[PDB]
RNA sequence: UAAUAUUUGUUUAAUGAAAAGUAUUUUAUUAUUAUAUUGUAUAGUAUUAUUAUAGUGUAUAGUUUUUUAAAAAUAUAAAAAAUAAAGUAUGAAUUAAUAUCAAAAUUUUAAUAAAAAUUAAAAAAUU
């Protein structure tokens, strides 16, 4: 609306400092306080330790919604946004997403699941189908002394494994990438080059020491 | 007196050829007038803000709007002589970039490593 | 000059506040030189 | 001297040696900041005084995101 | 019991060797100047 | 001024004819038979019909 | 002290000096920014952490520290670090005899030519012109003033006009 | 059959880049302080707009150092007593 | 990344940006620093208590 | 109950044969604009636009812009152009910017 | 106070400018005869103020932002002459205990008495 804002005023009234500014604007000086509050309220996950400790929720688990809208609905965890402490649950909290117009496309209104807070969702026991309080347990993996961590339901005593992190394997750059048989060839013979290094340290150390002897 | 030679205080010639800040590779015998000591702190700033007004009507070092960093100058590699404008007294301070090539399997190496 | 609206005098009010390296240089003995005894 | 508030928005006369203030050309007022400072906001990129830190996050989320 | 305050950054290798910590810090810093990922800026003050 | 004026003193100025003639007054007009714009009689437009015959 | 103040009613704590000191850090990200010559403890201590482990490791003999083989010099000789980058708009579809490089400010006119000779194999360089341009300053959408690193603009004059062609 | 400053300079042997520099102020050719207008200074690229620099919008007002070094400041080889 | 995750539906584990919670103040602290060992601290937390 | 209340309030305001345009941050004063408004109350749209077009005042220009846009709004709503009337015109105090008026002997005031 | 004062951009000899310590030059730019390094445009006095201070060096680049349709009185110059006041736009400052106001006269009351009492006869707007 800016141009009609300037079409309604008088030509007689000047407004100075159109491209420059009396005070230098390249100093760092803080924002006014209520937009600092906007930043804080919008950006909470920048705080230290906002990530929840030994994080239980992994995609594929069946979960009830305990409080808020959709209360009492069971779903499956689709995706995990971990640093925000948020969870996408299957066909729960589904709202519209507006995909704007462009050169080739019109504006599309497209339904999508939206992230739910982790606070209000609780696991469902795969056996009993009840809400179980899950504790986190270390168990020696098969053939492995590392005792990797699984999640147990305290009521029924059931262990749930952690799924893998499998990702885009669809990315590759063959010309510019070294193959593994190439990269894993050991060229390090250490004793020889070690001898060379050590001798050429020795030379300088001796040289400065004899210079010290000189000026003494 | 002054550790740094006297040609960088007043010029090597009448037009004040060699004056300003000079930083030294600290493996090199020659020395510059960049000293971070408290007692030297006025005059280095005195170069960075003022610069110097030579009697020849030309303002040396910083005459402009962008004050020079004395810290990131390339190293002092020599001393000025009137005949050949700059004598290189030390060549070992100039970085000679040298890269080994076409040795062994080096040709097969590529900037990134592939996936499994 | 430190008094001005300029930014050089704005830096000099601030940059000159940091504290320099301190070592205790304890005084030389030019006339009694222990190393020649 | 000082027939008004000690604010840099307040109505009446001030004096420099008593109530020193720096030169704020168009200082956006107590309420709404108006169409003039917003004119400046949409043309030169910030308010004319250079003390108001340009904060556009709320429209970055609107158009580019 | 913590050996550094909770709000300190973790700058270290995965082994715990502090050998490279200055390179890591320098890297993080040049990265806070101009993040490689960074998309189009919506600011009127733009680097070019 | 020696004193704050109340809303009545502020309202006294609008009873005057000077005020009414200046501010709240409606203008008399008709439609320009050549241009179809609203027009006050005696003021014309830059158009070659409206200079010779000025309607 | 014609008259003694009542000092017995104060607990002992140092008041802040009213002409309060501003913080030593430099907030001005503009053109005229000054590098601070004054050296604090932290500089030397971080040096000492960088070069050898100072807290833990024992210091090497001085003869090593002052020699070409000492690690920051060794690694600099055999593993150099420079971003010598090219403005493409100089070498894009126009034929240009003078490509324009961005360079770390610590390089000389000689070191650039050495760089281009031994690495990129650019063997004909008539000469180099050098500007020092302060790094690019920008504000983001929160209004955080940021400054990309300072650079050196080198106009590099060749014998043979050079273009890099764009397939449309 | 007009004036044509270039052919006027060519007829006078005046170096046509110079002849034009006589008729603009010394601010726009030579390195000399002078009144500059902040709208000429140039602007970074907005979201609506492109970048604005004083290379594209004012080519003819930019400084030339051919003229500056040949006119104002001294040559060193005239003074060398070595 | 928020928009892109909302669209593609991919799960994100680590934060796409590094957050320095000291706002560049941790570089001021010397590199060898560590907190001292505090003995017999005041608190109820080291008694693990679930029900009170 | 509440969402139903606001529902019926919005729908009883909406299905009414009127168009209400609100223009914000108009660049005039309150007193001046009130003066320039009080002429136009209780007029046809025709005479409103004509009286706005025929005066030398800023307020009337602003009101002309408002009339034109509200007219486009009302036509987009499906009403008749020839029967429109200004049922309600009012001004109420908006936002403010401030400025330095410099005065001799180190005096200043805020415009 | 304030529908107020102020502002009000229809014609340039400010030629020049180091002493300014602020102003994103995206690559401002040699073709050099010279070598490395470094740096060139508008912020003095709280202002884009009355308008700078000083050292260069030169004389035909006109080197290109000042509203307006009567008269008093104020300001210049010769009570004549030149200038300025209904104006559209911007919009301060001194002042403010007040009731829609307080006009005229007479005496009185602890010192003008816009305090009393009595008689009386003050419409509105603008200058
Ligand atoms: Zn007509």
């Amino acid at each position: 609306r800016l141009e009609l804002l300037e079409s309604m005023r008088h030509p007689r009234e000047r407004d100075f400092y159109q491209d420059h500014t009396y005070h230098n604007q390249w100093l760092r000086r803080d924002l006014e306080k209520h937009q600092k509050q906007q930043l804080a309220a919008r950006y909470k996950y920048f705080a230290p330790d906002f990530e929840i400790s030994p994080w239980i929720w992994y995609p594929g688990d069946i979960v009830e919604v305990v409080s808020g809208e959709g209360i009492g609905q069971r779903g499956t965890i689709i995706a995990v946004i971990k640093y925000k402490n948020e969870i996408v649950v299957q066909n729960i909290n589904v709202q519209d997403v507006v995909i704007p117009a462009s050169e080739s496309r019109p504006e599309q209104i497209v339904q999508r699941e939206h992230p739910i807070s982790v606070t209000r969702v609780r696991h469902v026991d795969p056996s009993t189908n009840e809400i179980c309080n899950i504790e986190m347990v270390k168990v020696r993996n098969k053939e492995t002394g590392e005792m990797e961590e699984k999640r147990m339901s305290l009521e029924s005593g059931i262990l749930m494994s952690i799924p893998p992190v499998n990702d885009e394997l669809e990315v590759g750059d063959p010309l510019k990438d070294t193959p593994i048989q190439d990269a894993d060839e050991a060229t390090y013979d250490r004793e020889a080059e070690q001898a060379v290094l050590v001798d050429k340290r020795l030379e300088a150390m001796e040289e400065h020491f004899v210079q010290s002897l000189k000026q003494s | 007196k002054n550790s740094w030679p006297e040609w960088m205080d007043n010029g090597a010639d009448g037009t004040g050829y060699g004056i300003g800040l000079h930083r030294t590779h600290p493996l090199s015998r020659l020395r510059g007038n960049l000293k971070r000591s408290p007692s030297h702190v006025p005059r280095v700033l005195g170069m960075m803000i003022q610069g110097v007004w030579h009697k020849s009507g030309v303002k040396l070092y910083f005459r402009g709007g962008k004050p020079p960093n004395p810290s990131v100058h390339p190293y002092l590699t020599g001393e000025p002589c009137p005949l050949y404008g700059w004598k290189v007294t030390d060549e070992s301070v100039i970085r000679q970039f040298n890269m080994p090539s076409i040795d062994g399997t080096n040709f097969r190496y590529k900037p990134y490593v592939a996936l499994q | 000059f430190k008094q001005g609206q300029g930014m050089f005098s704005h830096q000099l009010k601030r940059l000159l506040q940091k504290k320099s390296i301190h070592r205790y240089n304890w005084d030389p003995l030019p006339m009694y030189d222990p190393r020649k005894l | 001297y000082q027939r008004g508030g000690w604010s840099p928005g307040s109505k009446h006369q001030k004096h420099m040696t008593l109530n020193p203030t720096l030169y704020l050309y168009r200082f956006p007022g107590p309420h709404g900041p108006g169409p003039y400072t917003m004119k400046y906001w949409w043309t030169l990129g910030c308010f004319p005084t250079g003390m108001e830190v340009p904060f556009r996050l709320h429209e970055f989320l609107s158009t580019y995101q | 019991q913590r050996k550094l305050p909770k709000h300190f950054p973790v700058v270290q290798a995965s082994d715990g060797s502090s050998l490279l910590r200055e390179e890591t810090i320098a890297c993080m810093e040049r990265e806070r100047r101009l993040p490689h990922n960074m998309g189009k800026l919506y600011s009127y003050h733009r680097p070019y | 001024p020696k004193r704050k004026k109340n809303p009545m003193q502020l309202r006294r100025k609008v009873y005057g004819l000077h005020f009414k003639e200046k501010y709240l007054k409606m203008e008399e007009w008709y439609y320009c038979p050549l241009c179809a714009e609203p027009k006050k009689p005696g003021e014309w437009c830059r158009r070659e019909d409206c200079r010779q015959i000025k309607p | 002290i014609h008259k003694g103040w009542r000092t017995w009613e104060y607990q002992h704590t140092r008041p802040d000096p009213r002409p309060f000191p501003d913080p030593p850090v430099n907030d001005y990200f503009g053109r005229s920014r000054i590098w601070n010559p004054i050296a604090c403890k932290l500089g030397y201590v971080r040096k000492k952490a960088d070069e050898w482990g100072w807290p833990n490791k024992p210091p090497p003999p001085t003869g090593l520290r002052h020699s070409q083989e000492f690690f920051p010099f060794f690694f600099e000789r055999y593993f150099p670090d420079a971003e010598v980058r090219l403005l493409l708009d100089s070498v894009l579809n126009n034929e240009t005899k003078r490509p324009v490089f961005q360079i770390p400010c610590s390089m000389s006119k000689v070191e650039l030519v050495n760089y281009l000779k031994n690495i990129y194999g650019i063997d004909n360089v008539v000469r180099v012109e050098v500007r020092n341009r302060r790094g690019r300053r920008y504000k983001n959408e929160v209004g955080e003033i940021k400054m990309m690193d300072d650079y050196k603009v080198a106009v590099v004059e060749l014998d043979t006009p050079v273009s890099v062609e764009l397939k449309q | 059959g007009r004036f044509n400053m270039d052919e006027a300079a060519a007829a006078l042997q005046l170096n046509p880049a110079y002849a034009a520099a006589l008729y603009r102020p010394l601010n726009y050719t030579f390195h000399i302080r002078g009144q500059l207008y902040p709208a000429q200074k140039g602007r970074p690229s907005r979201p609506g707009s492109l970048a604005a620099s004083q290379g594209r919008m004012f080519p003819l007002y930019q400084r030339n150092d051919r003229l500056d070094k040949e006119l104002f400041r001294l040559n060193s080889r005239g003074l060398t007593t070595e | 990344v928020d928009r892109e995750v909302l669209l593609t539906g991919k799960s994100v584990w680590e934060c796409p940006i590094h957050i320095d919670h000291t706002c560049g103040g941790s570089k001021t602290v010397p590199p060898h620093a560590k907190k001292p060992v505090r003995y017999m601290d005041a608190g109820i937390a080291n008694v693990g208590v679930t029900d009170i | 109950y509440c969402e139903r209340l606001e529902t019926e309030l919005t729908v009883t305001q909406e299905r009414l044969p009127q168009h209400t345009l609100l223009m914000k941050a108009v660049p005039s004063s309150w007193k001046k604009l009130d003066i320039d408004i009080s002429v136009i109350r209780g007029l046809s749209l025709r005479e409103a636009m004509a009286q706005c077009k025929l005066s030398l005042r800023k307020g009337h220009q602003i009101v002309f812009r408002a009339l034109e846009m509200a007219q486009q709004g009302a036509e987009a709503k499906g009403l008749d152009k020839e029967h429109l009337r200004v049922a309600h015109i009012s001004c109420y105090p908006g936002p403010t910017d401030k400025q330095i008026d410099i005065r001799s002997k180190g005096y200043y005031a805020w415009k």
